[PDB]
């Protein structure tokens, strides 16, 4: 399904939109930086 | 319709093109029956180029000869193609097939034999392949000084 | 005594002892020992002295016992003669009154091909002339036959001696019991005379007539023999599409798999084979004849369709026989296999009909979703049947249920533009009980497409957008789908364009409608909003957005070739899958040498030294992998001396006890501490000992799961492909490359070698090498090759590593 | 011959005792036995199995199993017949497959192996027969 | 040399080398004149110097005794020639085949008899071909061989040899290569044949033999095929008075 539409775009279309899309090619979120947190806890349990 | 003797019924069964198997089985037939009209149409589309030459180049014009021995002229199968091509005192391809092999000597030879004097090139591509396939003392380069005799040691 | 090989010295005083139970078990433990290979001559005179003439068959028949499988090698009490203590008063064992001790004494004389007892077995054949039981004729044909063999192929042996000499042969033919040992070379009366013996047979003999003269005109005449042979003659007589219906063949056939399944499942396979040869299409290979068992009558009672029914299978009968009984219903009966397959599929796939056919494990019940629906996308027939038979998957109501139902039906949409229309009502249903992604995802994608359709679609979506569930995977699948087909044709307080709203706040953006969607942000890292957000330039039309995507089938989707499709029937494919399909000073100096393709490990042994050497003694050893096929043989080594010395040698072997270094190479000579010394001659390697074996694409694909190979190393001098001195070097580590695991194009085309052996080390070898040759810019290092490499605990995976780089030795004497 | 040997195993690891018709199969018996009949012969209780090119029938009794070799055939309910036979011969020797007294009824086993298969080619026995030999 | 022990060169300062191990027990050896003056003399191209060298401290089996038999212009090569095997490989490698046919004897084996004899075709002249060929029983490549080759004589030789094989691309070719056609008719006629062997016969005008085989078999010569039946088959057999098994040469 994915790739029907992401091939279309690609193969058919203009590429406006796949242009658009890559701004680097980035992640789908940003968060923090969760994992040393975790760690701390998880460590001597 | 091979058993009725119907040759031509059995012909439009098997179909022109391919089922092989079936007109191999009716190519023998038309032999039997000795009607090599329909033989020689069989084993066309039989293919069967091996069988097909011996009936076929029985001709002594080589009329449809060439054809089913094309291929064989460069797959090694010269001997198929020879017969079919020298028949009437004709070169049509004979000196070609033997080129075709790499069987070099052999059209050098045959140039040779019916003298148009094509021999000095034969010669001289085979000389040529002589010095490239280890031969150093017979290596072929020369007229006639290193083995091998380009068309003026040659006669008719 | 079962194998003790120092026991002689004891024998020799139990041989003779006064006591002849004592004599027997000597002469007893003495056969025991050589038949296991062991000391035997010390003894030979003891042995021999009590038996030689007596009719007192036991010990006699000892004797007679130790003369047909040592008699040659031992000589303390017998040494070399024409009438040996083998044969002399064995003249008289011949010729006792009891029939036993001179059958067996003319069964051993004319067994050996002796040329010291050539002649004591010649009038042996007495012994046995008169025939007291069926065996003493037998044992007369069989005698004058190795008589025959024993160097009298002429007049020694050939006539009768009183009534046989090459003649028990035809006399056996019309005797009461026959038995032919004539099988080659000898008489052609007799041959002939079996002949009219097939007919007054005794069935022993007619075994022994019919190995030598076979094919009858007949049917039969009688016995196991004539039987057995008759089988083979009539697969003769009807060679035509294999026996079809087996013939005598039957009775063996099944012991051939008594473990225990297999039988059924091959018994299966011929039955199925047997009814039809039909088209032969993609799995509808059935053989054999055409018409022997039809199919299909509609007068038929109670019809062929019954035994058809078994191999439609579930698992109906059991694993082995049920993955043959599949493809058997699959192979009588389609249109190629997908007409089968489906109405298999049917029964396979989950319903509300049966809950013996539904179950709650997601991945299964998915699977068996897209089997079915693949037969849809290979023929066109079944699209009509799959989509009434999907919306029965989806009415079990679970929610994960109706998330496989939907995962696949969706994708039959993207091949099966505005076909399936009507589903999308049935498929809204299930989708607002929910504690899975797989709902969300295939929902939305068919209640997406289908908008003209339908008008439902903010009632329906709304539950679930403010529902919970499990929801990453749904907001890609939702981003590309929820708008799409017709501009407004929906309405139920959100028309079609509240739809291309929600469809773009779930991809990423943000907005009321559905009452918000349940999730925004994406699924896998690469796929994000974007995209579709630029996208719908015309809102949810058909024309060149989501819409034209949907109404889309990515590449070629036709078959079973898994282009939209999965390749049968869910559960048979498993097994397919799992088939991997696998196919004292010493001087050496030394080069190895090949004249006529012997292979040897020349030596020269040098003495530069004016002390003595003698005593000196050449051999090659045996280190494991590693062996001699003939040491070097010459007594050099001695006061200035130079020989040349060939020592043959082999590569493959079994591991012997000693040191496993290079070569041993052993040159012995004067001195009793350091008698035997170990001196080198050029390299050989460790990695000799590697066994060479090779992998397919699956077995690699096994393996390499199975077992890491994460290790990897760049070896220089892989700049070359993997054909040119990568292949070479791989070999002498005993590799080979196969098959690849490369991927090739305009921006790829490293090349793969899926590597594979298996050591004589506990372990197999693999690795992959990876030539890096620029087909980009910016290559990884240019040319040279990493090779990624193992082995079971990649103790050899460190051989690939490094012979892969170079190896090249030569010297010139 | 056609039959290489015929031979009494014990899947101790060895041949226990064996027959060698003319000088062929000497030690070479004792290790086709000792790693092939631990496998049941590397049968599956099926009575033929043929490994390393060399077919092996046998019978499980105990942990000894007792074979017949072959690596050429003439017909098939021959191979079967004598291994048989042999069958009805061992227990009157040694009352049934075991390895001590196997060991101890060397002499006699032997015997009838020579007796049964002469030559490689499948003769007869009887218990009745073998006595007169071992009178 | 070879010492008993493993052992670490400690250095070589003079002729000698000079070696102690991990334990530190020594081993010395002299630079010998053994197997360096004996490639010394090789690569200087002395053989005659050479055969003095050869001592049984350095002859191993390929450094002298088929080492030499590694020069595509034999020089080495002519030097050790012993082996039956080298002495095949020296002829290819000069391209004089005379000793392959010897070597290739020797070697007691027709793959080489078939192998020089194509080589043999190479440097020019077939008579060598043929005796070769004729003993590896390549009658029907022969047979195609020579009219190519400009015999007649010869070409019958081995279409006898080729009947009894049924070569039907050996036995067959050699009618047609001479200027009538009978050699045919009578092969086919043991191959049984009939048809093939009236077609054959019929077009050179040889009606009559080819009426003999209608007659013992089959009739039926009426049919003309998509091949003619009858119309004329006559070739002016090789113009060349000298053959090509007489092809000229000298030889360098």
């Amino acid at each position: 399904d994915r790739a029907t539409f992401y091939l279309n775009v690609l193969e058919q279309k203009q590429k406006a939109l796949n242009a658009g899309y890559i701004l680097n090619g980035l992640t789908v979120s940003i968060p923090g930086l969760e994992k040393a947190l975790q760690q701390y806890t998880l460590e001597p349990s | 319709a091979l058993q009725l003797g119907e040759l031509k019924i059995a012909y439009q069964l098997a179909v022109e093109a391919e089922s092989e198997q079936k007109w191999k089985q009716l190519a023998e037939l038309a032999i039997s029956k000795c009607q090599f009209s329909l033989a020689q149409e069989c084993l066309h589309h039989a293919q069967d180029y091996g069988g097909l030459l011996l009936l076929a180049t029985a001709s002594g014009n080589a009329s449809m000869v060439n054809k089913l021995a094309e291929g064989a002229e460069r797959d090694g199968k010269n001997n198929v193609a020879f017969m079919s091509y020298f028949l009437q005192g004709k070169l049509d391809a004979c000196l070609e097939l033997l080129i075709r092999t790499g069987r070099l000597p052999e059209a050098a030879f045959l140039a040779r034999t019916y003298l148009p004097s094509q021999v000095s090139r034969v010669v001289k591509l085979w000389r040529e392949n002589l010095s490239k396939v280890n031969q150093k003392a017979a290596e072929s380069l020369a007229d006639p000084t290193e083995y091998e005799n380009l068309f003026p040691g040659l006669k008719e | 005594m079962d194998s003790e090989p120092p026991s002689e010295i004891s024998l020799k005083n139990d041989l003779e002892k006064g006591d002849v139970k004592s004599k027997t078990e000597a002469l007893k433990k003495v056969i025991i020992m050589i038949l296991n290979g062991e000391k035997l001559p010390g003894l030979l005179m003891t042995i021999i002295r009590f038996v030689l003439p007596l009719q007192d068959h036991t010990i006699k028949k000892l004797l007679l016992v130790f003369w047909e499988i040592v008699p040659k090698t031992t000589p303390d009490g017998r040494l070399l003669h024409e009438m040996i203590l083998v044969c002399d008063a064995y003249r008289k064992d011949l010729q006792h009154p009891n029939e036993f001790i001179r059958g067996s004494t003319l069964r051993f004389l004319c067994k050996l091909k002796e040329a010291e007892l050539l002649e004591p077995l010649m009038p042996a054949i007495r012994a046995c002339l008169e025939h007291r039981h069926s065996y003493v004729r037998r044992n007369a044909v069989l005698a004058i036959y190795t008589i025959y063999r024993n160097f009298e192929h002429l007049i020694p042996d050939a006539p009768e001696l009183i009534h046989d000499f090459l003649v028990n042969e035809k006399d056996a033919s019309c005797k009461r019991n026959a038995f032919m040992m004539l099988i080659h070379a000898d008489q052609d009366r007799a041959l002939d005379y079996l002949s009219t013996c097939i007919d007054q047979v005794q069935t022993f003999g007619d075994i022994l007539q019919l190995v030598i003269v076979e094919l009858i005109y007949k049917v039969c005449h009688a016995n196991p023999s004539e039987r057995a042979r008759f089988i083979r003659c009539i697969y003769n007589l009807l060679q035509s599409s294999s026996p079809a219906v087996k013939y005598e063949a039957a009775g063996t056939l099944v012991t051939l798999s008594s473990a225990p399944t297999a039988i059924k499942a091959a018994a299966q396979c011929y039955i199925d084979l047997i009814i039809k040869e039909s088209d032969n299409n993609v799995k509808l290979i059935v053989l054999d004849r055409l018409v022997e068992l039809k199919e299909h009558p509609a007068h038929e009672r109670v019809l062929q369709d019954l035994v058809m029914d078994i191999l439609r299978v579930l698992s109906t009968p059991d694993l082995e026989v049920r993955k043959k009984t599949l493809q058997l219903a699959l192979d009588l009966v389609s249109s190629r296999n997908v007409e089968e397959l489906v109405i298999v599929l049917k029964k396979e796939v989950i319903k509300t009909n049966n809950v013996s056919e539904h179950e709650d494990t997601d991945k299964y019940r998915q699977l068996l979703v897209r089997t079915l629906h693949s037969c849809s996308v290979r023929f066109p027939d079944m699209a009509a049947n799959v989509i009434p038979v999907l919306m029965e998957f989806l009415s079990d109501s679970n929610e994960a249920a109706a998330a496989d139902v939907l995962e696949f039906v969706r994708e039959a949409i993207q091949r099966f533009d505005n076909l399936r229309m009507l589903i999308v009502e049935k498929m809204l249903e299930v989708f607002h009980a929910i504690k899975s992604v797989k709902i969300y995802r295939g929902a939305l994608w068919i209640l997406g497409e289908y908008c003209s359709t339908k008008e439902d679609i903010q009632s329906v979506m709304t539950e679930v957008r403010r529902s919970l569930g499990e929801i990453p995977i749904v907001e890609s699948e939702i981003k590309k789908e929820a708008g799409e087909l017709k501009p407004e044709e929906e309405i139920t307080v959100g028309p079609v364009q509240k739809l291309v709203t929600e469809m773009g706040t779930y991809a990423t953006q943000s907005a009321l409608s559905s009452s918000r969607p349940t999730k925004k942000e994406e699924d896998r890292p690469p796929l994000r909003g974007f995209l579709l957000d630029g996208d719908f330039f015309v809102a949810a039309s058909l024309a060149t957005t989501l819409t034209k995507i949907a109404l889309r089938y990515v590449a070629l989707v036709q078959e079973k070739k898994k282009q939209n499709s999965f390749v049968a029937e869910a559960m048979l494919l498993m097994a397919t899958i799992l088939h991997l399909g696998k196919s004292d000073p010493v001087y050496a100096e030394a080069y190895v040498h090949v004249n006529q393709y012997d292979i040897v490990l020349d030596v020269l042994v040098v003495n530069q030294t004016s002390d003595t050497l003698q005593n000196c003694t050449l051999e090659l050893a045996t280190l494991g992998d590693l062996k001699l096929v003939e040491k070097p043989s010459p007594l050099t080594l001695a006061p200035h001396d130079f020989a040349n010395i060939k020592a043959n040698v082999k590569v493959a072997s079994t591991e012997n006890g000693i040191i496993f270094g290079n070569i041993v190479y052993d040159v012995s000579g004067a001195a009793s501490d350091r008698n035997c010394v170990v001196l080198s001659d050029i390299h050989i390697d460790i990695m000799d000992y590697i066994q060479p074996a090779t992998c397919t694409d699956a077995e690699f694909r096994q393996m390499w799961a199975e077992f890491e190979w994460e290790n990897k190393v760049t070896v220089n001098t892989n700049m070359t492909d993997l054909n040119d001195y990568l292949q070479h070097i791989l070999k002498s580590t005993n590799m080979k490359c196969l098959t690849p695991e490369k991927a090739l194009s305009g921006y790829c085309g490293f090349m793969a070698a899926n590597l594979y052996a298996r050591s004589i080390f506990g372990e197999d070898a693999l690795a992959n090498v990876s030539i890096e040759k620029p087909v980009h810019q910016g290559p990884d290092a240019a040319v040279t090759g990493h090779i990624r490499i193992r082995a079971k605990s990649q103790g050899m995976a460190l051989s690939l590593g490094d012979k892969i780089n170079l190896s090249q030795k030569k010297t010139s004497l | 011959m056609v039959l290489l040997a015929a031979a009494v195993c014990t899947k101790a690891g060895k041949a226990i005792v064996s027959r060698q018709f003319v000088e062929m199969t000497r030690t070479r018996i004792e290790g086709l036995l000792a790693a092939f009949p631990k496998l049941m012969n590397t049968g599956k209780q099926h009575t033929f199995v043929e490994t390393e090119s060399v077919r092996y029938v046998y019978q499980p009794m105990e942990k000894l199993y007792m074979v017949l070799i072959t690596t050429k055939n003439s017909n098939i309910l021959e191979d079967l017949e004598t291994l048989r036979l042999f069958s009805r011969v061992i227990p009157e020797y040694c009352r049934a497959l075991e390895e001590n007294e196997i060991s101890e009824h060397c002499f006699d086993l032997i015997f009838a192996f020579d007796e049964i298969v002469a030559l490689g080619y499948r003769e007869n026995v009887n218990l009745a027969q073998i006595r007169t030999f071992t009178e | 040399r070879t010492l008993d022990l493993p052992i670490y060169v400690t250095r070589v300062k003079g002729n000698n080398v000079y070696c102690l191990d991990r334990e530190c027990r020594p081993r010395v050896l002299t630079i010998d004149p053994t197997e360096f003056k004996f490639k010394l003399a090789l690569i200087n191209r002395k053989y005659d110097e050479v055969l003095h060298m050869v001592r049984n401290a350095k002859l191993v089996g390929q450094s002298i005794i088929a080492y030499l038999q590694k020069k595509g212009y034999p020089e080495v090569a002519l030097h050790f020639v012993k082996d039956e095997k080298t002495r095949f490989s020296l002829a290819l490698e000069c391209g004089n085949i005379e000793i392959a046919l010897e070597a290739a004897k020797a070697l007691d084996d027709k793959n080489c008899w078939e192998k020089l004899g194509e080589v043999a075709l190479l440097q020019g002249n077939h008579q060598i071909v043929e005796m070769c060929y004729q003993r590896t029983k390549n009658f029907d490549k022969l047979s195609f061989l020579y009219l190519i080759t400009g015999n007649l004589e010869k070409l019958r030789k081995m279409m006898k040899i080729a009947e009894i094989r049924k070569d039907m691309s050996g036995h067959y070719q050699n009618a047609l290569y001479l200027g009538d056609v009978s050699e045919r008719v009578r092969i086919l006629k043991n191959c049984g044949q009939k048809s093939l062997a009236y077609l054959s016969a019929a077009t050179h005008g040889l009606d009559e033999e080819a009426e003999s085989l209608k007659e013992t078999f089959d009739p039926e010569k009426e049919t003309i095929p998509d091949i003619d039946p009858n119309a004329k088959l006559l070739q002016p057999p090789a113009p060349i008075m000298p053959l090509d098994t007489n092809w000229p040469l000298l030889t360098v």
